[PDB]
């Protein structure tokens, strides 16, 4: 998991957020993100 | 505390259906 040091919200944070993993959940239960489509 | 011994998934899928 990548981390940017700087943050407008402050201290230090990993870049990935709740919306991305929500989209991953939606694509899994679709039955258009992939692992590669997160990588790009 | 809740301490999360167990977790739910589709209830949250539904919560994001209302959120989006």
């Amino acid at each position: 998991f990548i981390v940017e040091d700087d943050e407008s919200l402050g201290h230090k944070e990993l870049k990935v957020r709740k919306g991305h993993i929500a989209k991953l959940m939606a694509t899994e239960y679709q039955d258009e993100y992939t692992w590669s489509s997160l990588l790009n | 505390t809740n301490a999360s011994p167990f977790i739910k998934r589709d209830r949250m899928r539904r919560n994001f259906l209302r959120m989006r």
